[PDB]
């Protein structure tokens, strides 16, 4: 017995294209409680979707979301559904099963769903070359920029794992493309530089792209 | 109707701190039935207050939901490490929630870190494609708010760039950032000085990072 609003049902959509997320509900009286749906995106907030009465005979919504969001809910299976119809590419962000009463007591653990019009593309590797624009004294920056690739998942390595310390690879951003882009960027001393050889290793495994790029000043 | 926050507050370990909620249409009343939302790392959700006063069942009491002047208020009586976190507040206008931008509180571990600046011009390998991206790094700097602003040309940017920061570090609280401005071709090379600057709390005056095309 704990509560556990578990979701399902998020993954890849086109734009225009529909969707239906699942959240079953169990550890608490899902009767009793009033349902709502919220999302999450990196550049946003936390966005109010809307909300069902216990009683399903109330649904309530955000003016803007109205149209293309339905909530639905079956009391008897203890699960809450969201219909995402005609979905914008501004859409993408993690939707979450929040239960309403005194608050937002109880959430979801998340779904995503990623609205892109893309089909699978491998990467692009651009050097990010130190200089003194990039160096502040002592030590040096560089990296790499991997762009517009699709799907998300993608690694990266340097100088095939040599290299570990003061990596820092920041979370993919989906850009107005539908593609995603990311940057891998680490610090060494300005002295090694001379001697050492810098390659970032990038793999992109739906396309099967494998990318050996050095950074050079 | 538009709800507003402060963006970032900061306080230290057992000190009293307060969360405002503004309601654009003016004074927050009960009719608005103030809620109050906390997001910690990797998207995790906890309701501390509903309708105003009420905490929800399980919340510690520490949190305390208040109305002071024309705002709803969030107070931390005694504040901790683990509360630093966002925390979001949503008004009910009639009908539907409204949340806020969210206020990033925090509730110091460690001394306050500066960042170290570094800009990258693009790539000539990716002039041949057409476009041009300028990468901005800020490297282990706490707290997480800071404002990384683009200027072509002296002129402010907006639109136009994107942000990625990595997961707080468990040994010594840093983080780091990522700013990429993206450009056509074209316009890459209508402008002359392409310039990032920064503004934190560990820096006196705000660090910008410059460079010219041409």
């Amino acid at each position: 017995m704990e509560v556990k609003l578990h979701q399902s049902g998020g993954g890849l959509v086109q734009p225009g294209g529909f969707l239906k997320i699942s959240c079953v509900v169990s550890g608490i009286d899902f009767s009793r409680y009033w349902m709502s749906w919220v999302r999450r995106a990196p550049g946003k907030g936390l966005e109010w979707i809307g909300e069902i009465t216990p009683d399903s005979n109330t649904i309530n919504y955000v003016p803007s979301l109205k149209d293309n969001f339905g909530i639905s809910r079956d009391n008897a299976k203890n699960t809450l559904f969201l219909q995402m119809t005609k979905v914008r590419s501004e859409d993408t962000a993690l939707y979450f099963c929040a239960s309403y009463y005194e608050g937002f007591a109880y959430w979801g653990q998340g779904t995503l769903v990623t609205v892109s019009a893309a089909s699978t593309k491998g990467p692009s590797v651009f050097p990010l070359a130190p200089s003194s624009k990039s160096t502040s004294g002592g030590t040096a920056a560089l990296g790499c920029l991997v762009k517009d690739y699709f799907p998300e998942p993608v690694t990266v390595s340097w100088n095939s794992g040599a290299l570990t310390s003061g990596v820092h690879t920041f979370p993919a951003v989906l850009q107005s493309s539908g593609l995603y882009s990311l940057s891998s960027v680490v610090t060494v001393p300005s002295s090694s530089l001379g001697t050492q050889t810098y390659i970032c290793n990038v793999n992109h495994k739906p396309s099967n792209t494998k990318v050996d790029k050095k950074v050079e000043e | 109707a538009v709800v507003t926050q402060e963006s970032a507050l900061t306080t230290s370990p057992g000190e009293t701190v307060t969360l405002t909620c503004r309601s654009s249409t003016g004074a927050v009343i009960t009719s608005n039935y103030a809620n109050w939302v906390q997001e910690k790392p990797d998207h995790l959700f906890t309701g501390l207050i509903g309708r105003t006063y009420n905490r929800v069942p399980g919340v510690p009491a520490r949190f305390s939901g208040s109305l002071i002047g024309d705002k709803a208020a969030l107070t931390i009586t005694g504040a901790q490490t683990e509360d630093e976190a966002i925390y979001f507040c949503a008004l009910w206008y009639s009908n539907h929630f409204v949340f806020g931008g969210g206020t990033k509180l925090t509730v110091l571990k460690r001394t306050v870190a500066a960042p170290s600046v570094f800009i990258f011009p693009p790539s000539d390998e990716q002039l041949k494609s057409g476009t041009a991206s300028v990468v901005c790094l800020l490297n282990n700097f706490y707290p997480r708010e800071a404002k990384v602003q683009w200027k072509v040309d002296n002129a402010l940017q907006s639109g136009n760039s994107q942000e990625s920061v990595t997961e707080q570090d468990s040994k010594d609280s840093t983080y780091s950032l990522s700013s990429t401005l993206t450009l056509s071709k074209a316009d890459y090379e209508k402008h002359k000085v392409y310039a990032c600057e920064v503004t934190h709390q560990g820096l006196s005056s705000p660090v910008t990072k410059s460079f010219n095309r041409g």
